[PDB]
């Protein structure tokens, strides 16, 4: 703490899992159509666009400290219920979705 | 803004013909479609010229722009179309009289508007616009 | 045979093709057996159902045929020259494949049939037709799903013939040439450098005494 | 798709009386030739079935569903096993005054194997 | 074109195009299954052996006219529509096709 | 004319052999099938000259041109008469002992008939002419 | 004769892990179940440890040797339970109490029938007796 939040690992495990799964969605959305894909597919699409369009895209001169960072994460992240955020200990996950 | 989209264009057809080959085709959605098909006109226009385009003895950056920007208004008005309710295939057959006028491209030359801004090209934004119209309802 | 001097960087490539196959194929297949099930547990009970319906309009029809004394189902050729209940066809998209689905239509424009107005004998089959319709109806929209079902039924079977083909032969193929083609391309590299060294310590045995 | 609009009938002769009054079947103006077939139970040879189950499968094509009483279907049981396409659709239902059952059903056969 | 002809150059160039995808379609082919064919590939799988067993074969004594051998590989390109082509300018395969 | 007979059924056996390892049997046809069981045959009996006799190991060169036309007769009646109206299955079923007799044909010693040109080998021409006959009606 | 038995139970399990995949649970029998079962509590007692307790920190050869003397002993009654009338279900919900000691065995101490020999384990035979007895009949 005092240069990261104790958060910050639990987001670490929700953030990369959740990534994965993303590309491999993306895959089957070609294959099945947007009109028959999966609730859950569709939930790890939109992340996968989300993810990288805000988190890792960032401008040349713009500075992403670590704590702006994170705030970022939980946006993310919150399309997914809390059903489905489990890698996160239920006390963070209720502070922040 | 037309490197971004010229990008984008190339970068995801590479992916959706690796499905392509091997599940084959049985679907491909609306927007997945939409992306092939376009990208098939930036080849034949920009990447193949070589005693092939009439008009190569130099080309300025307004002209290069000009043919490109109709290539990316098309993509974006088609994907927009597909979403808010319209065939694919009617998407097809009423754009029909633009779409071959940006296939034919490459072989004109300026001689119209500029000495680098084209005409055709420019006339083609707004023939474009009305076609969406059409398609849409 | 194979080409040994840089086959590497191709072959990679056909190893890379062949794992996005798997996974993707596999979640293909693993969606497709996913409804294949639910649909098995519907067409079970379906029949069921149909046969119950079908049975108890039957016997209607059959003691009506008998009280009359004469066999209505004889008239009853003559006038179907129409059918009433037709379906419109449909392709609908149930993953990536395209499967046979039917919606019913119930023609308005189409009249009765004259087969009452037989006496007392007429009445029987006019309250007869109308349970009869009614009946027809459930068969052909349960049966929407059974065309859908056994498209569904052959296409399983292919795509999971895929998915183990690509697996077993495919993938260990592009190991094994790999394979064979690396152990003589560093073997190349590295005697060269030995050939030069041998060269070399004659020369510098040369050089030395001078 | 949309090219074939007739439900087809082999079934006991009060079961398919019924269903054309119902409409669903025809006696077509230009071939004058039944898009479905009565059957006398028991006294109708297992060959007549058979030429007309190839008739509504193959050498009809205005056929989408193909209804068959299950009594009957076992007789023929060879030629319904074989026919395994969804033009026309293969749907077997009990006959009258006989129960389900599961192998007198040629899909559900199919299916139960290779799952 | 005096000693060969214009169209020499176009006609050669339309003839690899259609030879490549034949040749890729056929090993898909085997793998697969006839699930990743398409129109344009059936067709270009019977001008591969079409090509093959009437174009390049003739006996060791059997000489060619360039003149004759331009007819030829139009015959072959007859079974494809005109909207198809691409390697060759419209002018050109409008007077000898 | 049996060198480019041999030459040819092999070829076209090695083509649909990696069809049928992954795709299944199921695409190919009737004749295709018969392609595979003819060429099996030649495998074991030629290829196979280790024997446990001097006429499993010697096959002089009119025993070696009986065999092959014996064997292309049958490839050539197969074909025709699966096309029509035969199963590959049917067919393979009616020849059955014939097929057996042609199998053990090499153990069989060459020094009979007019040299190694046996009477055993051309009554076996007349009964796969017969067996045709059957296989097709 | 524990150890044999052991490697085979999680051998066998994969196998049936396979079959879940492709048909599902419509073919698989209360025995074939069972085994999945045992095998869970195989891997869970044994192979999964992190410091949990001061009993996953050091674990003599004892406390080693009661965990699989346990999962065998009902391995046997269970699968011959199911073989004179029973499910899976049934063993499952009588069951309950006895099951849920034998997971948590490797959070308690060892010392409990003695010093170093399980009493959690030594009583569990006896209640496994009794619990098949009521859940054959």
């Amino acid at each position: 703490e005092g240069m990261t939040r104790k958060d910050h690992g639990d987001v670490s495990n929700q953030l990369y899992a959740k990534y994965a799964i993303g590309k491999d969605a993306a895959a089957m959305k070609a294959v099945v159509g947007e009109e028959a894909l999966s609730i859950e597919d569709k939930l790890s699409l939109e992340f996968l666009e989300k993810f990288e369009k805000t988190f890792i895209t960032q401008g040349a001169y713009e500075d992403r400290t670590v704590f702006e960072s994170l705030d970022q994460a939980w946006s993310l992240l919150r399309i997914y219920p809390k059903e489905m955020l489990n890698r996160i200990s239920p006390k963070i996950l209720d502070e922040f979705y | 803004v037309l490197r971004d989209r010229m990008k984008e264009i190339l970068s995801n057809a590479e992916e959706l013909e690796q499905v392509v080959q091997l599940v084959g085709k049985s679907a491909l959605s609306d927007s997945d479609k939409i992306t092939l098909d376009v990208a098939t006109l930036i080849k034949e226009d920009f990447l193949q010229q070589n005693g092939y385009s009439t008009y190569d003895a130099f080309c300025p950056i307004w002209k290069t722009f000009d043919m490109m920007r109709a290539f990316i208004s098309y993509h974006d008005e088609a994907q927009k179309a597909v979403a808010n309710g319209a065939n694919w295939s009617k998407l097809a057959d009423s754009t029909g009289d633009v779409k071959h006028a940006v296939s034919s491209s490459k072989f004109f030359e300026p001689s119209r508007g500029e000495k680098e801004v084209h005409g055709e090209f420019e006339k083609l934004l707004s023939t474009m616009q009305e076609r969406f119209a059409e398609s849409t309802d | 045979v194979f080409p040994t001097r840089m086959t590497l960087g191709l072959m990679k490539t056909k190893l890379k093709g062949a794992n996005q196959g798997y996974s993707l194929l596999k979640r293909k297949s693993e969606a497709l057996t996913k409804r294949f099930r639910d649909i098995t547990k519907r067409i079970d009970d379906a029949k069921q159902k149909m046969g119950r319906v079908m049975q108890t309009a039957a016997f209607s029809l059959a003691e009506v045929s008998y009280a009359t004394g004469e066999n209505i189902g004889y008239q009853v050729q003559e006038s179907v020259s129409t059918a009433r209940f037709k379906v419109r066809a449909r392709q609908e998209n149930v993953s990536g494949v395209y499967l046979s689905q039917f919606e019913s239509y119930i023609d308005p424009e189409i009249n009765d049939f004259r087969l009452t107005g037989l006496g007392r004998g007429g009445q029987q089959v006019q309250r007869a037709k109308e349970i009869y319709s009614r009946a027809v109806e459930t068969l052909v929209e349960l049966a929407s799903l059974q065309t859908a079902f056994i498209i569904l039924d052959e296409v399983i079977k292919v795509t999971n013939r895929r998915v183990n083909a690509i697996e077993h032969v495919i993938i260990p193929r592009t190991e094994n040439t790999i394979a064979y083609i690396n152990s003589e391309l560093d073997e190349l590299d590295r005697e060269e450098f030995y050939r030069l060294k041998k060269v070399q310590e004659k020369k510098q045995n040369e050089t030395a005494k001078l | 798709a949309e090219k074939r609009t007739l439900i087809a009938v082999i079934a006991d002769e009060d079961t398919t009386t019924g269903l054309l009054l119902a409409g669903i079947g025809q006696i077509t103006p230009e071939t004058q030739e039944k898009n479905f077939f009565v059957y006398q139970e028991g006294k109708t040879t297992k060959e007549e079935i058979t030429d007309k189950f190839n008739h509504f499968t193959e050498e009809r094509d205005d056929i989408a569903i193909l209804l068959i009483n299950q009594h009957i279907a076992e007789n023929i049981r060879a030629r319904v096993d074989s026919f395994t396409n969804a033009f026309p659709a293969i749907l077997e239902i009990p006959s009258k005054d006989h129960p389900y059952d599961p192998e007198k059903d040629s899909v559900l056969k199919r299916v139960r194997k290779l799952f």
